[PDB]
C-alpha cells in the first residue's frame, strides 16, 4: 500500500499523448 | 524551410552553445546560423551572449584564431544592430573599445559599423561622438585613426564637441610648430610620440590630408555655431596653423618619407577653403559630403535588395 | 527558381480540405543516394534522357 | 578524531601493471601508463577507454598531461620521451632524454619546461619552445632518481627523491641542490609538497616502509608515519582535503589525517601492489595505480560547508577554519549578475572537528557544525560552543528551538531547547533524517514523515529521497531523488481532521495527507523555497525555479554552484561555488 | 563487355617491379610447382588479370593442377580467380570448361571445413551465370541447416542474391528464409535473414516484426538498425503504417547504441511531423553531438539539424 512513484514507459506515453494533442 | 525556422528560433540559445568549440569554421557557421535565426524575441539574449563571448576573447590571449573569432563576433553584433536598431545603443559602446585593438581588421569592421550607425540613427550620434573622443587617444592603426578623424569631423555638432576634437588633435600632434619642436628635441633643449606625430614622422601624410578635411569641416561648423567674430577667427587660424605646421614638417628632412604632392595639394586646398570661408565651400564640406555618404549607403542597400530580389525572382 | 508560373490547369490547393498531417512524400533518399553513389543517377536537369 | 570520508569508487579500470597515473584538469580523463608499453586514457564519467597510445614494447614508467598544448608526454624504459597530441593521436616529438630508465616526469605549470628524472642519477630540464633543448642538468644524486615534484607555492623549486636515501631540493637556475634531507634508512621512492599556504611541508616514502613528513624551511623531520608492511611506492598530500594518501607494495592505500597524523582509512581493492597516486586541485577524485589496473575514488562530499542566515550573514568552513562574510557590509556597490561579490571575510576561529556541513538554525541565532561523527552547536555571532554530541546526521525542525539527530541506523533523538525531548526507533530503521515541518526519516523501504511533537506517523511515501525541501508556509514540499524531483502539497487541515476523527488513518499513515502536484525529470543538487516558487540548481549547471508546473531558467551556470539563500530586500539570490566564491543573481 | 564496364569487386595496384612472368613460366609453376610456388603463381595470375591481361591459356591449367588442391590459401585465391575470370564466350555463352568448375563448387559447398563452405557461399553471391547456379541449388539449400552460424549466415546471403538475380531458381526463397528467421538463434543469421525479407518480401518481414515488436529494445544493435530500415521503407511506401511504428522508434531513441539512436531519430522525423516528435528527434541529435567526442559525428549530426531547420 506504499505510494508508487514512477511507472516504466510513462515518458513514451507522454510523448505519444503530446503528438496526439498536436493532431497526429 | 519557413515552417521549421520558427522552431529553430526557439533553439538559438542551444545552437550558441556550439561556440564553446575552439574551431573557427564551426564558430563561423554557428554565428551565421544564429544571425539568420535572430528575431525580436531572442535578439536581446543573443546580444548578451555575444557580448560575453567578445569580452572572453580579451581575457583568453592564447588561441591563434582568437583575433579572427573576435572579428566574426564584431560582424555578427553589427548585423544584429542593423536589423534591430534598439540593440545598437547597447552594442556600440562595447564595440568602440576594439578601435584601440592591435587587430586592424576587427577595428576596421567596427569603424564601418559605427559610420553606418551614426548616419542611420540620429539618437546615437551623441553617444558615438562622446565614446569616439574617449577612445581616440588609444587608436594604434593609421587607417582606424583616419576613419575616427572623419567621423568626428562629420558628426561633431556642438561647440563643446568641436573644442574637444581640436584639443585631442593638438594633444596627438604635440608641441606646435612641429619642425621647431623636433629641432629643439634633437638639440636637447619608442619616445612616446603622440600617435599622429608618430605617423607623420614615419612619412604617412595621407592621415594629414584626412585631418585637413576634418579640421576644415569643424572650423566651418564652429563659425556657424559661435557668434563672436574674435573666437571664430581664432579657431580658423588655429586650424590653419595645424595644416601649415604639417606642410612644413612634410617638406622638411625630418620625416622618414617626404609628403606626396597629392597630399600637399589636398592640405593646400583646405587652407584656401578656410581662408575664403565661401558659402559654396561650406555647403560642399558640411552638407554634400554627408549626402554622398547617405547615397552610397542607400545604393549599397538597394544593390543587396536587388541581388536578393534577382535570386528570389 | 522555386516560383513556377502557376498554369490554369494546375491543381488548386485547398488548405482547409488537406489534413494537417500530410507529409509530402519525399523520394526514398536511401535508394536515390545509392543510385547516385553507383553513378547510375542520370543527372535530372542537363542530360535530357531523350537527347 | 576519525575523519568520516565517504569513499566512493568512480572508475575501475583493469589493465596490465599501472606505473603512473595522471588526471586531466578540465576533461573527466585519467591517464594510465602501463608496464606493457601502452598508455591508456580513461573517461571516469562514462567508465570507457577513450584513447590508447602504443608507445613501445618496454614499460612506460611516467606519463603526464600537458593540457595547455593538448599533449600527453611519456617516458619509457627505452630512454625516449615521446610527446603525443591526445586529439589526433599523432606523435608530435620523440627524443632520447637519458642514458637509463626514465622514472618520473614533472611538467612546469606555467613555463614551457619539463623536468625528467632517470636511473642515470640525473635530472634534466627540457624547454619545448626551444625545440626540446636540454636547458639544464641537475647532478648530485648517487643512485636512481625515483620521483621529482615541483613546489606548487614556488614553481622555481622542486624536490627529488632518490634510492641514495636522500631528498634534494633544487632551484631552477642552480646546478647544486639548495639542501639535502637525510633520515630514511633505505632508498626514497616518492615525494610530494604540501599545497596549502600554512605549512612548509614535504612528504616522502621509502623502501624502509616509513613515510616521513619534513619541514623544508627548518630541514627537520616533523613526523614519521608507520604501518605499511612493504616498500612505500607513493605518498601525497591531498590538495583540498586535510589528508595524506600513501600507497605501498603491500597492496594497501592508507589515508592519514594531515594534522593529527592518525590513520583514518585503509583501502585494499585486491589489485595487488600499489605503484602510483594522483590527485587534482579543486577535485575530490583520487586516481590509484596498481599491478592489475587503476581505480578512481571520490573522497567525501564535493559540496562546500557553507550556510547563509536570513540576514545575509554567510558562514563557511575553509578546511578547519570557520570564516564569516556579511552581505550587508558591501555597501552601495553595483552588483552584477553572476559576478563574484567582493566580501569582507572575517576569521571566526578554528573548529575542533573537520566541518562536513554547516547549517544555521531557521532564526540564524545558532550554527551547527557536523563532522567526524559529532555535531557542535555554536552561537552564530561569536562561535561559542552551546551544545555538542555524537550524531551521524543532524536536522533542524521548522521551530528554531527543536532539532533531531540520528545517533544510529535505528535510533533518532529529538531535542528541544538543547535538551533531549524524545528518542524513538522508526519501524524500518533510519538511513537518513530530514528537517522541516515534519520529521522525514528515510528507510530501505521508502520515506516516512513523523510529527515532531508526538512522533506519530503522518504518511509513508514509496520513494528514496536525496533531499527534502519545505516551503516557509509548510503547505508545499519538494522531494528530490537521484533522477527526478516531486512537488507535493501538504494538506495540514486533512491531517488534523484525520487525527481527530481517526478516519483515513492506515498502517502507512493518513492517505489524504499529501497531494502530488508535479514530477520533473531533473536532478536537484540544491534547492530553496521562496513563497510557492521552488528555486533549485540542476545537475546540468542551470539555475531554475519551479512554479505552478512550469520550470523557468534564471541563469545558465558555467560551474557547479550551491544555493545559499534569497534576500527579499535586495531582490537577489545568492550562490556559492566550491572555491567559496559567492555570486548573486537578480 | 570491356573490363572497364564489368563489375569490379577487387582492385590491386601492385607495381610490377620484377619482369612480368611469362605465361609459359606461370604455366610451369602451376603444373609442376610445390604448393608455395603454385600459390605465388596463382597470385601473379590474379594480379595480371585484374590489370587487364587476358590469360585464356591458363584456365585449363588452373582447373587441372590447382583446382583439386585442398590448401586453404589456394582455395580462397581460386574464389578470387573465379570472380574475375571470363566465364562466357564473346557471344555470351557459358564456356564448356566451366562445367568442370561447377562440380568443384558443389564439392566446396559440401566441404568438411565450415570456412570453405562459407567462403564459397560468399563467392556465389557474385556469380551472374544462372547455368552455374542451377546445379548448386540443392547444396546451397542444405547449407541453411549447417551447424555453424558462419555457414548459415552466408547461405542466407547466397539465397538472397540468387533470388534477386534469378527468381526462377528459388521461387520459395522468401518463405524458406522466413522459416529460417523464426527458428534461428544467432544474431548475425537473424539480421541477414531479416535483411533479405526487407528487399524480397516486406510483408513477411512485417509479420515477423509484429511478433517481436515489444522485444525490439532487447535486440542487438545490428538487428535494431535493420528493423529501423524496414520501418523507414514500409512507412515511406505506406504512410498509414506510421501510426503503428512511432512507439517502437521512440523506444529506440533510448538505445544504448549511439548508431541506433541516430538512425531512430532520423526515422522518427520521417514518421511524424508533430512538434513533440521533432523535438524528441532534435534533442536526441543534440545529445549525440554533445556526448560524442568524434568531430566527424558532431559535424554530420549538425547537418541533420540544419536539414530539419530547412522545413
Amino acid at each position: 500500500k506504499a505510494l508508487k512513484l514512477g511507472a516504466k514507459g510513462k515518458e513514451v506515453d507522454n510523448f505519444v499523448d503530446k503528438l496526439k494533442s498536436e493532431g497526429e | 524551410h519557413p515552417a521549421h525556422e520558427r522552431v529553430l528560433q526557439d533553439l538559438v540559445m542551444d545552437i550558441l552553445r556550439v561556440l564553446s568549440t575552439p574551431d573557427l569554421e564551426v564558430r563561423k557557421k554557428t554565428l551565421q546560423l544564429a544571425l539568420d535565426l535572430v528575431s525580436s524575441r531572442n535578439v536581446e539574449e543573443l546580444v548578451i551572449v555575444l557580448k560575453k563571448e567578445v569580452i572572453k576573447t580579451n581575457n583568453v590571449s592564447e588561441h591563434e584564431d582568437t583575433d579572427k573569432y573576435r572579428q566574426l563576433l564584431v560582424r555578427t553584433l553589427h548585423s544584429c544592430s542593423v536589423r534591430f536598431p534598439d540593440m545598437a545603443a547597447n552594442v556600440i559602446p562595447v564595440l568602440m573599445e576594439f578601435l584601440s585593438d592591435s587587430n586592424e581588421a576587427a577595428a576596421a569592421d567596427v569603424l564601418e559599423f559605427v559610420r553606418e550607425a551614426i548616419q542611420r540613427f540620429d539618437n546615437l550620434r551623441m553617444l558615438i561622438v562622446e565614446k569616439m573622443l574617449e577612445v581616440f587617444h588609444a587608436i594604434k592603426s593609421v587607417k582606424i585613426y583616419r576613419g575616427a578623424l572623419w567621423i568626428l569631423g562629420e558628426y561633431c555638432s556642438t561647440k563643446e564637441d568641436i573644442q574637444s576634437v581640436m584639443t585631442e588633435v593638438r594633444r596627438s600632434l604635440g608641441e606646435i610648430p612641429i619642425v621647431e619642436s623636433e629641432i629643439k628635441k634633437e638639440a636637447g633643449e619608442e619616445e612616446d610620440r603622440p600617435p599622429l606625430r608618430g605617423f607623420l614622422l614615419d612619412g604617412d601624410f595621407f592621415v594629414a590630408a584626412s585631418l585637413a578635411t576634418t579640421l576644415t569641416k569643424i572650423a566651418l561648423r564652429y563659425v556657424a555655431l559661435v557668434q563672436e567674430k574674435k573666437k571664430q577667427n581664432s579657431f580658423v587660424a588655429e586650424a590653419m596653423l595645424l595644416m601649415a605646421t604639417i606642410l612644413h614638417l612634410g617638406k622638411s628632412s625630418l620625416p622618414k618619407k617626404p609628403i606626396t604632392d597629392d597630399d600637399v595639394d589636398r592640405i593646400s586646398l583646405c587652407l584656401k577653403v578656410l581662408s575664403e570661408c565661401s558659402p559654396l565651400m561650406n555647403d560642399i564640406f558640411n552638407k554634400e559630403c554627408r549626402q554622398s555618404l547617405s547615397q552610397m549607403l542607400s545604393a549599397k542597400l538597394e544593390e543587396e535588395k536587388l541581388s536578393q530580389k534577382k535570386e528570389s525572382e | 527558381k522555386r516560383n513556377v508560373t502557376v498554369q490554369p490547369d494546375d491543381p488548386i490547393s485547398f488548405m482547409q480540405l488537406t489534413a494537417k498531417n500530410e507529409m509530402n512524400c519525399k523520394e526514398d533518399q536511401f535508394q536515390l543516394s545509392l543510385l547516385a553513389a553507383m553513378g547510375n543517377t542520370q543527372r535530372k536537369e542537363a542530360a535530357d534522357p531523350l537527347a | 578524531m576519525p575523519l568520516r570520508l565517504d569513499i566512493k569508487r568512480k572508475l575501475t579500470a583493469r589493465s596490465d601493471r599501472v606505473k603512473s597515473v595522471d588526471l586531466h584538469p578540465t576533461e573527466p580523463w585519467m591517464l594510465a601508463s602501463l608496464y606493457n608499453g601502452s598508455v591508456c586514457v580513461w573517461n571516469h564519467e562514462t567508465q570507457t577507454l577513450v584513447k590508447t597510445f602504443e608507445v613501445c614494447d618496454l614499460p612506460v614508467r611516467a606519463a603526464k598531461f600537458v593540457a595547455r598544448k593538448n599533449w600527453v608526454v611519456t617516458g619509457a624504459d627505452d630512454m625516449q620521451i615521446r610527446v603525443f597530441n591526445y586529439n589526433t593521436l599523432e606523435r608530435v616529438h620523440m627524443f632520447e632524454a637519458h642514458s637509463d630508465y626514465i622514472r618520473c616526469i614533472a611538467v612546469h605549470p606555467t613555463q614551457p619546461f619539463i623536468l625528467t628524472s632517470s636511473d642515470d642519477m640525473l635530472i634534466k630540464l627540457w624547454d619545448w619552445d626551444k625545440k626540446w633543448s636540454c636547458s639544464q642538468v641537475f647532478e648530485g644524486h648517487t643512485h636512481y632518481v625515483m620521483q621529482i615534484v615541483i613546489n606548487p607555492k614556488d614553481n622555481n623549486q622542486f624536490a627529488s627523491a632518490s634510492l641514495d636515501r636522500t631528498i634534494k631540493v633544487w632551484q631552477l637556475g642552480s646546478s647544486s641542490p639548495n639542501f639535502t634531507l637525510e633520515g630514511h634508512e633505505k632508498g626514497v621512492n616518492c615525494i610530494d609538497y604540501y599545497s596549502g599556504g600554512d605549512k612548509p611541508y614535504l612528504i616522502s616514502g621509502a623502501d624502509d616502509r616509513l613515510v616521513k613528513i619534513w619541514d623544508y624551511q627548518n630541514k627537520t623531520c616533523v613526523q614519521t608515519l608507520e604501518g605499511h608492511a612493504q616498500n612505500v611506492s607513493c605518498a601525497s598530500f591531498h590538495p583540498e582535503l586535510p589528508i595524506i594518501i600513501t600507497g605501498s607494495e603491500d597492496g594497501t592505500v592508507r589515508i592519514w589525517h594531515s594534522s593529527t597524523y592518525r590513520l583514518e582509512s585503509t583501502l585494499n581493492y585486491g589489485m595487488e601492489r600499489v605503484w602510483c597516486v594522483a590527485s587534482l586541485r579543486g577535485s575530490n577524485n583520487v586516481a590509484l595505480g596498481y599491478d592489475e589496473g587503476s581505480i578512481i575514488v571520490k573522497l567525501g562530499r564535493e559540496e562546500p560547508a557553507m550556510s547563509m542566515d536570513a540576514n545575509g550573514k554567510i558562514i563557511w568552513a575553509k578546511h578547519s577554519e570557520v570564516q564569516q562574510a556579511n552581505l550587508k557590509a558591501m555597501g552601495d556597490t553595483e552588483i552584477k549578475d553572476g559576478e563574484r561579490l567582493p566580501l569582507a571575510v572575517k576569521d571566526m576561529g578554528s573548529c575542533e572537528i573537520y566541518p562536513q556541513t554547516i547549517q544555521h538554525n531557521p532564526n540564524g541565532r545558532f550554527v551547527v557544525v557536523c563532522g567526524d561523527g559529532e555535531y557542535i552547536i555554536y552561537t552564530a555571532m561569536a562561535l561559542r560552543n552551546k551544545s555538542f554530541g555524537s550524531a551521524q546526521e543532524f536536522a533542524w525542525a521548522h521551530d528554531s528551538s527543536e532539532y533531531a539527530i540520528r545517533e544510529s541506523n535505528s535510533i533518532v533523538k529529538i531535542f528541544k531547547n538543547f535538551k533531549e525531548k524524545k528518542s524513538f526507533k522508526p519501524d524500518f530503521g533510519a538511513e537518513s533524517i530530514y528537517g522541516g515541518f515534519l520529521l522525514g526519516v528515510r528507510s530501505v523501504n521508502g520515506l516516512a514523515f513523523y510529527d515532531w511533537e508526538n512522533t506519530e506517523l503522518i504518511r509513508r511515501i514509496e520513494i528514496q529521497p536525496k533531499h527534502i525541501f519545505w516551503s516557509d508556509s509548510g503547505e508545499l514540499v519538494c522531494i528530490a531523488t537521484e533522477e527526478s524531483f516531486f512537488i507535493l502539497k501538504y494538506l495540514s487541515e486533512k491531517v488534523l481532521a484525520a487525527q481527530e476523527t481517526h478516519e483515513g488513518v492506515t498502517e502507512d499513515g493518513i492517505e489524504d495527507a499529501f497531494e502530488v502536484l508535479g514530477e520533473i525529470q531533473e536532478i536537484v543538487k540544491t534547492g530553496l523555497w521562496v513563497g510557492d516558487c521552488f528555486i533549485y540548481t540542476s545537475s546540468v549547471n542551470r539555475l531554475n525555479y519551479y512554479v505552478g508546473g512550469e520550470i523557468v531558467t534564471i541563469a545558465h551556470l558555467d560551474r557547479t554552484m550551491y544555493l545559499l539563500g534569497y534576500i527579499p530586500k535586495d531582490n537577489r539570490l545568492y550562490l556559492g561555488d566550491k572555491e567559496l566564491n559567492i555570486v548573486s543573481y537578480s | 563487355m570491356t573490363a572497364a564496364e564489368n563489375v569490379c569487386y577487387t582492385l590491386i595496384n601492385v607495381p610490377m617491379d620484377s619482369e612480368p612472368p611469362s605465361e609459359i613460366s606461370l604455366k610451369n609453376d602451376l603444373e609442376k610447382g610445390d604448393v608455395k610456388s603454385k600459390t605465388e603463381a596463382l597470385k601473379k595470375v590474379i594480379i595480371m588479370i585484374l590489370n587487364g591481361e587476358k590469360l585464356p591459356g591458363l584456365l585449363m591449367t588452373i582447373i587441372r593442377f590447382v583446382l583439386p588442391l585442398q590448401d586453404h590459401t589456394i582455395k580462397k585465391l581460386l574464389l578470387v580467380f573465379w570472380e574475375i575470370v571470363p566465364k562466357t564466350t564473346p557471344d555470351g555463352r557459358l564456356l564448356h570448361e566451366m562445367i568442370l568448375v561447377c562440380d568443384a563448387y558443389r564439392k566446396d559447398l559440401q566441404h568438411p571445413n565450415e570456412f570453405i563452405r562459407g567462403s564459397t557461399l560468399r563467392f556465389l553471391c557474385k556469380l551472374k551465370e544462372a547455368e552455374l547456379l542451377e546445379p548448386l541449388m540443392p547444396a546451397i539449400r542444405a547449407c541453411l541447416e549447417h551447424r555453424h552460424s558462419y555457414v548459415r549466415r552466408n547461405a542466407v546471403l547466397a539465397i538472397y542474391t540468387i533470388y534477386r538475380n534469378f527468381e526462377h531458381l528459388i521461387p520459395d526463397a522468401p518463405e524458406l528464409i522466413h522459416d529460417f528467421l523464426v527458428n534461428e538463434k544467432d544474431a548475425s543469421c537473424k539480421r541477414n535473414a531479416f535483411m533479405m525479407l526487407i528487399h524480397a518480401d516486406q510483408d513477411r518481414a512485417l509479420d515477423y516484426l509484429s511478433t517481436c515488436i515489444d522485444q525490439v529494445q532487447t535486440f542487438g544493435d545490428i538487428l535494431q538498425l535493420v528493423i529501423v530500415e524496414l520501418i523507414y521503407k514500409v512507412c515511406h511506401a505506406n504512410p498509414s503504417e506510421r501510426a503503428r511504428f512511432i512507439r517502437c522508434i521512440y523506444n529506440l531513441l533510448q538505445s544504448s547504441s549511439p548508431a541506433v539512436k541516430y538512425e531512430a531519430a532520423g526515422t522518427l522525423v520521417t514518421l511524424s511531423s508533430a512538434p513533440t516528435a521533432i523535438k524528441a528527434a532534435a534533442q536526441c541529435y543534440i545529445d549525440l553531438i554533445i556526448k560524442e567526442s568524434d568531430n566527424n559525428v558532431k559535424l554530420i549530426v549538425l547537418d541533420r539539424l540544419v536539414e530539419l531547420k530547412e522545413h
